[PDB]
């Protein structure tokens, strides 16, 4: 009967594993309080799913955007260096304006 | 506790000869009561009722009014309730007795509701409610107003109090099942009282009774339209999310179906759908649908509610809604502001009116100081950029890049997050 | 106490609760049926009222 | 849960084999695992731990 519930719980566990893996990849540490709260019998699963969906989607979008923007930044800095050195090369005697 | 009180009253039989000896009751009334008590068989009781239809009610009223002892009143109320339960059509005998008396049966017990015994008061109220529901007499006038006020006082009393409130709620549901009593309660302040009772976070039985009352009241389109002032939908959705009782869930879903189907006007239907969407009932409905129940009623209600919510969401996502919201400055995280299909298939329309929409967005991002408005504008700009790369040049020409970058470091973190997302989207590609 | 008397009392409470659930379902469905009957009756009576009013 | 009805527990004479439970302690955990390695003791027999 409850295989739907157990499947969704497994998906939540996968989300938490992914976020924890990103945590380890970063230098940030993982706290340890010692509390052992009980799972909320009422449909707090919806709230937990929303929270973890945010914490995963935001991190994935952040990673993708970081990768793309780093690529663009590197390409643009290469272009900047190329422009500067081409200007340097075109400096023997630039009597004409164009 | 009502069932226990009824069982105790039935078990404790008090002789009615004391009243006759003291002259506080009529001899004919005492004889009729004794005959009814001796005749417990269905046939004997029916024959006695047919023979002395007016006599039975007259004797009961006389004994209850004259005798200050609670035992006799409890016994009479228990007998009347048992007769009604065995045959709800027995109310015709009391109706005929009242007709013979040439007076409404309500007054004969209206002061009785003030009797000391809470069990006796509840039994009398239940008898009156059942008689009203089953008969042709639509209770009204000062007596009806006083009865409604007594029910309201019992509700405000809110566990013995919880059980009394549950009995009052059963009587209220029986009364509201009729069309006229529905308008009567709506005109009265009963809706606010029920909303307050729900806000008080009563027990499971009280919550179920209140939900049933709301569902019944929602049947009539006029009541549904009028009740919108109370904004029940938020508290109802909160209760649905918090609680897990199958009865409560079914009652709430049926109430939502009634509200979305009996609405007089499409405007009211859209208002209710928007209220539900903002309360985030769509996700709860989806989770419930994923969950499996037994009764087909729950499944049908869930399917209908989901279909109506989806249709309303699409209607809101219509680009005309976005244009009107932009014109009116209604940047409050409406469903259109995040509808993926809307942004994907209508981003080009943002250039309409010679980039008037983009100009309005830029002006809002520049002037607006409300954090919510600023965040909504930033998210809309980011969505436009993401869904239409060609608009990056237009945004840069309008200067939206500079405004978004400036707002990135805005004081409000809520605005800052949206600004960062929009900036990343804008700078994603050269 | 977890004696047979306590077990019987608990089973009786469970029976009473299931009876209450059935009764509440019956009440809800009865109210739904009554409202459906009322609306269908009103629809048909209005349809006939149209013809009656037209004729008279 | 807030449910009015109380959940009810009931015993029942049985035939199925009960498990072996030894109420292990911190000090006795090592020795209990040591003796359990070669097979968990039957239900209520002299424990070698
Ligand atoms: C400075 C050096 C000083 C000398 C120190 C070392 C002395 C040399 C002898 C040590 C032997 C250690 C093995 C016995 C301890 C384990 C028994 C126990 O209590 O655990 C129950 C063990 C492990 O614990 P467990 O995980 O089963 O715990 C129970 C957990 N539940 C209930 C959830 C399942 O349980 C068994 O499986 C029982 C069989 C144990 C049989 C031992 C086999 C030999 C193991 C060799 C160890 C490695 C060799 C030494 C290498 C040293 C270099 C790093
Ligand atoms: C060097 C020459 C002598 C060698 C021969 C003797 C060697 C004796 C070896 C035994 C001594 C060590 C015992 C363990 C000490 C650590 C205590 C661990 C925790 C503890 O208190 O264990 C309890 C068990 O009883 C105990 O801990 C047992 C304590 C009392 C045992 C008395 C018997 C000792 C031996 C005979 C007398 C001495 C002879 C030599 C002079 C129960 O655990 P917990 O409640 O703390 O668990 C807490 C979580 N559950």
């Amino acid at each position: 009967k409850f295989v739907n519930e157990v499947r969704r719980c497994e998906e939540m566990d996968r989300k938490l594993r992914f976020v924890e893996k990103e945590i380890r990849k970063a230098n940030i540490p993982i706290m340890d309080t010692g509390e052992n709260p009980e799972v909320p019998f009422p449909r707090d699963m919806i709230d937990l799913e929303a929270n973890f969906e945010k914490i995963e989607n935001e991190l994935k979008e952040i990673n993708t955007n970081q990768e793309a923007l780093k690529r663009n930044f590197l390409e643009l800095t290469e272009l900047k260096f190329i422009l500067r050195k081409t200007q340097q090369f075109f400096d023997e005697m630039a009597d004409p304006d164009l | 506790i009502i069932a226990a009180k009824a069982a105790e009253v039935r078990a404790n039989k008090v002789n009615w000869q004391s009243y006759l000896q003291g002259q506080m009751i009529s001899a004919e009334d005492c004889e009729f009561i004794q005959r009814f008590e001796m005749k417990r068989c269905s046939e004997e009781k029916q024959e006695m009722l047919q023979t002395e239809g007016s006599q039975c009610a007259k004797t009961f009223i006389n004994l209850m009014t004259h005798i200050s002892k609670e035992q006799t009143v409890q016994y009479i109320l228990t007998m009347v309730d048992d007769m009604l339960q065995e045959n709800h059509q027995r109310v015709s005998i009391f109706f005929d007795y009242a007709k013979r008396s040439k007076s409404t049966a309500w007054p004969y017990f209206l002061p009785m509701l003030n009797r000391q015994d809470p069990f006796t008061v509840h039994m009398a109220a239940r008898i009156i409610a059942k008689l009203a529901a089953w008969g042709k007499e639509l209770m009204e006038g000062s007596d009806l107003n006083y009865y409604f006020n007594w029910i309201k006082t019992q509700l405000s009393s809110q566990s013995d109090s919880s059980q009394y409130v549950q009995c009052v709620a059963g009587c209220l549901q029986l009364m509201l099942r009729v069309n006229e009593y529905r308008f009567a309660w709506v005109e009265a302040d009963g809706v606010n009282c029920i909303m307050g009772v729900l806000s008080n976070k009563c027990g499971f039985q009280l919550q179920y009774q209140m939900i049933f009352s709301i569902w019944l009241l929602a049947f009539s389109p006029q009541m549904c339209e009028h009740l919108r002032r109370y904004n029940i939908i938020p508290v109802l959705s909160d209760i649905l999310q918090e609680s897990v009782k199958e009865k409560v869930t079914r009652i709430i879903l049926a109430a939502f179906r009634n509200f979305l189907e009996k609405s007089t006007e499409r405007e009211t239907r859209q208002e209710y759908a928007l209220a539900m969407i903002q309360c985030k009932v769509l996700k709860q409905l989806e989770n419930l649908e994923q969950q499996k129940y037994d009764d087909e009623d729950i499944s049908e209600d869930i399917k209908f509610l989901l279909e109506k919510l989806g249709e309303s969401v699409q209607d809101l996502s219509s680009f005309d809604e976005y244009s009107s919201e932009l014109k009116s400055g209604r940047l409050e995280w409406s469903p259109v502001h995040k509808s993926e299909k809307f942004w994907r298939e209508n981003a080009v329309r943002l250039n309409e009116k010679n980039y008037e929409l983009l100009k309005i967005l830029t002006k809002l991002l520049e002037v607006s100081d409300d954090p919510q408005v600023l965040a909504v504008a930033a998210h809309d700009v980011g969505e436009y950029v993401r869904h239409y790369p060609r608009g990056k040049r237009v945004f840069e020409q309008l200067g939206g890049k500079q405004l978004v970058m400036n707002h990135m470091h805005h004081e409000d973190q809520q605005v800052r997050y949206n600004a960062l997302l929009a900036v990343q989207k804008l700078m994603v590609h050269n | 106490a977890l004696s047979d008397a306590d077990v019987q009392k608990q089973i009786k409470h469970m029976m009473a609760f299931i009876e209450q659930e059935a009764n509440e379902k019956a009440e809800e469905i009865d109210a739904k049926a009554e409202e459906e009957f009322n609306i269908e009756k009103g629809r048909l009576v209005q349809t006939q009222r149209l013809k009656i009013m037209e004729y008279y | 849960s807030g449910s009015t009805v109380p959940s009810i527990l009931n015993r029942m004479q049985t035939n199925q084999t009960p498990p072996t439970y030894n109420k292990t302690n911190k000090f006795t955990h090592g020795f209990q695992n040591i003796v359990d390695a070669y097979g968990i003791g039957t239900y209520r027999e002299i424990n070698p731990a």
